[PDB]
């Protein structure tokens, strides 16, 4: 009953930092910018989620809340 | 060449004008890898009468002995050698007991 | 006089105010490292109370004292200042003014260092001051910032000191003197001034870029602000492992001559000696990066680094060999200087097959930052290093001098250090291989049992440091008395088998440099009218 | 030549130096210079005037060490031919070492360029931040220093030739078209929208353009020190040393400026 | 110009040769002055800072 | 040749073994002597 | 008594001329850079300072509109837009070298 997110090309090595970010970005213009659909968001949110730092989160909500998220949501 | 190589020391030890130039030639002799040939060190015993050196003499045969390499072959070069170093009156180490 | 030591600018007196300089750092440095062992020869903190804190201080004092402050000074100051110019043929240096700002800066970077100690924080970084424990945040005092003002003094003593000696080997050399037809040992202190010239500068500006980021709020290694702690290692190291080979490469020049001397046979295959020190030299720049295999780099450039440092083994092998076979027919004396050029054949040869065993990355994993390192770069540096140096010293210093040194009493400090270092360094590699982890004061019991062994073994060392000290005061007092007796052995260089004794005694040195036949000491002014060649 | 004659003369074309008391003079400047700002940096001494004197003694200590050097090359004359090519000789390995600090900060620039970081924008430069646009100002200034480069040429050659009146005019020329340099990146940087305190994106820009810009400061010095020496008759016209080292090392100047006018200027906005 | 002069001064004079040129006196004793003042001042806040007290 | 090189060839093999093993297994004396 | 041997009087005549052939060579190559400076440099510098004059001073009647209002604040500063890690120590807490107050603000949002 085992499972985890599977090798992804584009991101076939070590350094993981991009693949953490871009699943966040992923979600937030998953739903926000054309949010029509609930189940593929869910991608995303199971793959930042997981592999990416707790802190990091919060970090990134607040920053996001206040406008200074550098990422482009909308 | 080995014939080539005996008959330029052959020359080599007929001009040696001082016991300088004496103990030079003798010690670019032994200094080869080949053990010289006999024809070669009966030129060095007539240069060592020439210059008036008997201890240079006596050492020929001290390099020849650890040169040679063989116990025989040691008694090869004393025979053919026993005339002129008995003409000569050259010592071995061993009859001198120094 | 005050004009003749604070005002110098004769090579020579600038040569021995650079050995004086690191033999009272060489006794500092290496007292730490008695310290060091003391705290380790048993689990628990057994002399220093429990401060992890002047352990750490400790380890960085000692390693920066004996890297930059001994070998340093003394290969290229000390031995390529003296000898260099006698060599070559040239009177004094080509810039003999800034020949004395690279020295006197250095004791500057003493003072720096102590009053970095002496604050109350200290700068226990280690040697790799790397940006985010040295930060401002983690070390808050004035202390790594005057231990950056010491390296910055250190690294313009050098570039200077380096701009110098190109200089001087490209347009000082004597009638004959081709460049085609030099001795080995201006040969390797060419290529490392050549080496120091292109790694100093990536050093100083990295060090710049700490010193900034601490003090002038740049984001050049802050997280906060997109900087990368990493790109400070790609900066050091860019200096890092060319370093390891400044030190080694004058290394090889002494061992170069003094294996040709006592035996009494030229070196086998010159010219590929000098393309095969050249190689390492030119090749080790591109190979920076093993340093950094468990950093995340990518797959396909850990399999250069690979490749490109395995390359290393192939001119370095050669050195090998060619030392190996100008020995296999000469006539072998065995004195101080052979017996420590032996010694040295040997543990460089099994410091090096350790290092091409850690040079493949996929192996690496199991081997980095454990006492495997510590064993592997203390045979090249505490064996490769330090024995090149005493054979210099044992090798030049009746010449340099006019004192002998009572030859009986210096193979007995020979095989102490030889047997002493041997228990230190050889029990590591068998504490790296469990996994004991560098850079630590106190470890678990299980590790307890080299390191006791090796805890021993460092008194034996001290003990021939203080018999050296000893042979050097037995040197400079009554030293002209040691010639007269027989206590020592004044010839390097036995007679042939079919030269007399008398014949021996009109010509005296058969040497293939001008050193051994200038006067003893040299005069002040040695070369009048220029010496001519071929 | 008599044999009595030639030797009262060296017998060898090097320079012997007296010994001089300047190198530990600046030695113990730079300690006071490294130990007083190591202290400011963290109180201890209260005001910013001992970093000031510290400055000013070590500029003139190394100025009363250049003093000396003038003078034993035009009263003296201990320059032969043999010391003359030593001396470029080593100011070529120096430029070389100056180069390298340079080819470390691109080093710094490309890292951060090529993937640039996460806790900035996906993009560089950094989201928010205002670049300096390179067709307005900047490109005055490449005009500038091109413009230096082609009349110091001429100057040079003026001076070869024989005429001193198109020589000292060439340098009056370069020496104001360098000031203009330097104060119209003074007009930039202090109308600059983002500070060496914005992140990584002003720490690289300021350190590429604040180093040369700190260079350019120590361009005009030189260039004003060979106005004084040409003036009252130092610089011959077929020996001149200072003036030579002065050519490449404003040749090489303006290279360097225009590789910094590609990189960070064009290619990062 | 004056170098023809000035090269007869700074030959045959037999002193050192930063005090050979008559004007050197003017820049000399005012530079020793200010030289103690910057290398004996910050060698007085050594201790000071030691004990730890910011001034 | 086979005569001469016997009397000094194969006694050094034995010499050498022995110092090659002091160099290397003197640790091996330490831990039997007494691991305790 | 003689030291040297007999003068060459081969090498001189020849490096006699060439001192005149590097002067003659340095004559006119001179006059080919004064052409290219009149005709090509001071053109340049002047199309291009014109350029610049009134592209200047429409930033600066920009710079000046900033004073008259705050109206909404200054816009918001990132994460990494100002690092006060230790505070300078040359004058006040939060001032770089050049700081022109009109563009620069570091306003606190607490
Ligand atoms: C003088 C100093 C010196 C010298 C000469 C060397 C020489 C070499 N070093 Fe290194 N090294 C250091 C000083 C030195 N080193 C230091 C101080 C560190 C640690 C720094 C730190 O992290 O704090 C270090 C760390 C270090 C690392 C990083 C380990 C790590 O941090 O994880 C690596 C990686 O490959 C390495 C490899 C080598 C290799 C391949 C050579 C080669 O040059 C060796 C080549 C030698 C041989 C090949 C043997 C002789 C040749 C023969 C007998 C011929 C036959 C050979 C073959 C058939 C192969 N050593
Ligand atoms: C030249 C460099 C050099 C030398 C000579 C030494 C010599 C010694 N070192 Fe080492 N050491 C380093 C360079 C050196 N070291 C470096 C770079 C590190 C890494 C630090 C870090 O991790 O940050 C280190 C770290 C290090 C550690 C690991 C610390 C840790 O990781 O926490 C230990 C452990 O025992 C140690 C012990 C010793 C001992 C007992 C000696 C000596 O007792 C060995 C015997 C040698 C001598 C006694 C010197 C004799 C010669 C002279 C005194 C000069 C005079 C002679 C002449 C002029 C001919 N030092
Ligand atoms: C010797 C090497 C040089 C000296 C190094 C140490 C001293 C550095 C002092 C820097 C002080 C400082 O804060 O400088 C700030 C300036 C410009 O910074 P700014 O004032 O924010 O500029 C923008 C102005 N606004 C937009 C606000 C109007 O930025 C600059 O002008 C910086 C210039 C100096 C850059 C140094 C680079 C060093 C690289 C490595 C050198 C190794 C040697
Ligand atoms: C090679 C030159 C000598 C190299 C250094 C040898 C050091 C030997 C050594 O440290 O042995 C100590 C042990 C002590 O016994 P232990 O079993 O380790 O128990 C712990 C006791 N402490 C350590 C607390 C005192 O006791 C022993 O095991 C002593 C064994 C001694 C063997 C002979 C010397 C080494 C071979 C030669
Ligand atoms: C960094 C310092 C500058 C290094 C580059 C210049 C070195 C090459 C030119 C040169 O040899 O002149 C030097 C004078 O500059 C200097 O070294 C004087 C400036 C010193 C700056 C100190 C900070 C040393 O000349 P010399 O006086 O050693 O020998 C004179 C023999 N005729
Ligand atoms: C820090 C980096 C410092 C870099 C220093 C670079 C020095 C380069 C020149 C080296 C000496 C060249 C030389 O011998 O030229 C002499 C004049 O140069 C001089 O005396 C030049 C002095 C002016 C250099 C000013 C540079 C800024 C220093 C800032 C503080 C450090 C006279 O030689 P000649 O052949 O022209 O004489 C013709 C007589 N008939
Ligand atoms: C090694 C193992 C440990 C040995 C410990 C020795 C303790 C001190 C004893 C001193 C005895 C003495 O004084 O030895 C004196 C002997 C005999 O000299 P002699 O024939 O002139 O006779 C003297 C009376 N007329 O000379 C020597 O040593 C010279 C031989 C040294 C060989 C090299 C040594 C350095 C190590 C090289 C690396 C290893 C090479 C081989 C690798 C397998
Ligand atoms: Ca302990
Ligand atoms: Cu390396």
């Amino acid at each position: 009953p085992l499972h985890t997110v599977g090798f992804d090309a584009r991101f076939p090595q070590q350094n993981q930092t991009k693949h953490c970010w871009q699943s966040y970005v992923d979600y937030h213009k998953c739903v926000n910018m054309k949010g029509e659909d609930f189940a593929p968001c869910k991608v995303f949110w199971k793959t930042y989620n997981a592999l990416c730092p707790l802190d990091w989160i919060e970090k990134w909500d607040d920053q996001r809340e206040k406008g200074i998220f550098a990422g482009d949501i909308n | 060449t080995f014939e080539e190589f005996t008959a330029r020391y052959e020359k080599e030890f007929d001009e040696a004008y001082d016991l300088f130039e004496v103990q030079r030639v003798l010690n670019n002799c032994f200094s080869y890898d080949l053990v010289p040939a006999p024809a070669v060190i009966e030129k060095a015993l007539r240069a060592a009468r020439r210059v008036n050196d008997l201890p240079t003499a006596i050492r020929v045969f001290e390099a020849l002995k650890y040169k040679v390499e063989n116990e025989d072959q040691y008694k090869a070069y004393l025979d053919e050698l026993k005339d002129v170093r008995q003409e000569l009156g050259v010592p071995l180490k061993e009859e001198l007991f120094p | 006089m005050v004009q003749r030591w604070l005002y110098s600018t004769n090579a020579k007196d600038i040569a021995v105010l650079y050995f004086m300089l690191a033999i009272f750092s060489g006794m500092a440095g290496t007292a730490m490292s008695l310290i060091i062992r003391l705290e380790l020869a048993a689990p628990g903190s057994q002399y220093l109370h429990g401060n992890s804190q002047l352990f750490n201080v400790l380890v960085v004092g000692h390693a920066v004292l004996m890297i930059f402050f001994l070998v340093m000074p003394a290969l290229i100051g000390g031995f390529g200042n003296y000898l260099l110019p006698l060599m070559i043929g040239a009177t004094d240096t080509a810039f003999p003014r800034i020949n004395n700002i690279a020295f006197w800066v250095l004791p500057m970077g003493l003072v720096c260092l102590v009053t970095s100690t002496l604050v109350e924080s200290g700068a226990g970084t280690g040697w790799t001051v790397y940006p985010p424990l040295s930060s401002i945040q983690a070390h808050s005092g004035p202390s790594v910032d005057l231990a950056i003002f010491a390296l910055h003094l250190t690294s313009i003593s050098s570039l200077l000191g380096a701009i110098n000696f190109i200089v001087t080997t490209l347009n000082m050399r004597t009638n004959g003197m081709t460049m085609h037809k030099l001795p080995l040992f201006v040969w390797s202190i060419f290529i490392t001034a050549f080496l120091l010239l292109l790694s100093l500068p990536v050093l100083s500006a990295g060090i710049t870029m700490l010193l900034l980021d601490r003090n002038f709020n740049t984001s050049f290694f802050e997280v906060s602000g997109g900087g990368d702690p990493i790109l400070y290692e790609h900066l050091f190291w860019f200096f890092g492992h060319p370093e390891v080979y400044i030190l080694i490469i004058p290394g090889f020049g002494i061992i170069s001559h003094v294996v040709s001397t006592y035996s009494k046979k030229p070196v086998f295959g010159e010219i590929s000696m000098v393309y095969a020190m050249a190689s390492i030299g030119l090749l080790g720049f591109l190979v920076w990066s093993h340093h950094m295999y468990i950093v995340g780099l990518d797959a396909d450039t850990r399999a250069y680094f690979t490749s490109a440092t395995m390359i290393i083994a192939i001119p370095t092998g050669i050195k090998i060999f060619s030392w190996l076979a100008t020995i296999h027919g000469g006539s072998i004396r065995l004195a101080t200087p052979m017996l420590y050029a032996i010694a040295f054949l040997f543990l460089f040869t099994m410091g090096g097959l350790t290092g091409v065993a850690l040079a493949n990355a996929s192996l690496d994993v199991a081997f980095h930052d454990t006492y495997y390192v510590v064993g592997h770069f203390h045979y090249v540096l505490s064996m490769g290093a330090i024995f090149s140096l005493f054979a210099g010293y044992y090798y030049w210093s009746p010449q340099i001098l006019g004192l002998n040194y009572n030859e009986k009493l210096a193979q007995i400090q020979f095989w102490l250090i030889f047997i002493g270092a041997n228990v230190i360094f050889f029990p590591m590699h068998f504490l790296g291989i469990n996994g004991m982890p560098r850079r630590i004061p106190d470890y678990p019991d299980a590790f307890a049992g080299w390191n006791y062994v090796a805890s021993i073994g460092s008194f034996i060392a001290t003990l021939s440091l203080f018999l050296f000290i000893y042979i050097l005061y037995d040197q400079l007092v009554n030293g002209l008395n040691n010639k007269v007796n027989n206590k020592s052995v004044i010839y390097n260089k036995a007679p042939d088998f079919v030269e007399s004794n008398t014949i021996f005694n009109l010509n005296t040195v058969k040497s293939s440099s001008i050193e051994f036949l200038l006067t003893s000491p040299p005069a002040v002014h040695s070369f009048n009218t220029p010496a001519v060649q071929s | 030549m008599t044999h009595l004659e030639r030797s009262r003369h060296q017998q060898h074309p090097f320079h012997m130096v007296m010994p001089s008391p300047w190198p530990i003079v600046v030695s113990f400047a730079l300690l006071s210079l490294a130990l007083s700002t190591a202290l400011t940096m963290h109180g201890y001494i209260g005001n910013m005037n001992m970093v000031y004197l510290a400055l000013f003694v070590l500029l003139t200590s190394s100025i009363l060490w250049f003093r000396d050097i003038v003078a034993e090359a035009t009263y003296l004359g201990d320059h032969t031919m043999a010391v003359r090519k030593g001396i470029n000789l080593g100011f070529l390995m120096f430029v070389l070492s100056e180069v390298l600090i340079f080819a470390g900060l691109f080093w710094a620039y490309f890292h951060s360029a090529m993937s640039p970081d996460v806790t900035l924008g996906a993009c560089w430069p950094p989201v928010g931040i205002e670049a300096v646009q390179p067709t307005e100002l900047p490109l005055l200034n490449t005009i500038i220093l091109l413009s230096s480069g082609a009349t110091v040429t001429y100057s040079h050659h003026a001076l070869i030739a024989g005429n001193r009146n198109k020589a000292l005019s060439g340098l009056l020329i370069t020496f104001w078209l360098i000031v203009i340099f330097v104060t119209c990146q003074y007009i930039e940087y202090t109308n600059a929208a983002f500070t060496i305190s914005d992140g990584v994106y002003g720490s690289v820009f300021y350190a590429g353009t604040g180093l040369h810009f700190l260079h350019m400061v120590m361009l005009a010095a030189m260039l004003g020190v060979n106005y004084w020496r040409m003036r009252n008759y130092h610089l011959t016209a077929g020996h001149h040393v200072g003036y030579e080292t002065t050519i490449i090392y404003t040749h090489v100047l303006d290279v360097i400026w225009l590789f910094l006018y590609v990189v960070f200027y064009w290619w990062g906005v | 110009n004056k170098v023809i002069q000035l090269q007869k001064i700074f030959q045959s004079s037999t002193k050192p040769l930063w005090w050979r040129h008559p004007r050197s006196a003017l820049y000399l004793y005012p530079f020793y002055a200010i030289f103690a003042v910057a290398v004996v001042t910050p060698l007085l806040y050594i201790p000071n800072a030691i004990r730890g007290i910011k001034a | 040749w086979v005569i001469t090189e016997g009397r000094r060839l194969i006694p050094e093999i034995f010499q050498w073994s022995a110092v090659l093993s002091v160099c290397l297994g003197w640790p091996g004396a330490v831990y039997f002597f007494s691991k305790a | 008594k003689p030291a040297f041997g007999p003068p060459d009087k081969v090498a001189a005549q020849k490096f006699k001329e060439s001192l005149m052939a590097t002067e003659k060579h340095a004559k006119d190559t001179s006059n080919m850079w004064v052409k290219i400076s009149v005709w090509v440099a001071l053109p340049a510098i002047a199309l291009t300072a014109v350029n610049t004059y009134f592209v200047e001073k429409e930033h600066a009647e920009h710079r000046e509109h900033l004073k008259h209002v705050p109206d909404s604040e200054w816009p918001r500063d990132y994460e990494f837009m100002n690092i006060r890690s230790k505070p300078f120590f040359w004058g006040d807490g939060d001032k770089t070298l050049f700081w022109n107050p009109v563009v620069n603000r570091h306003i606190e949002h607490d």
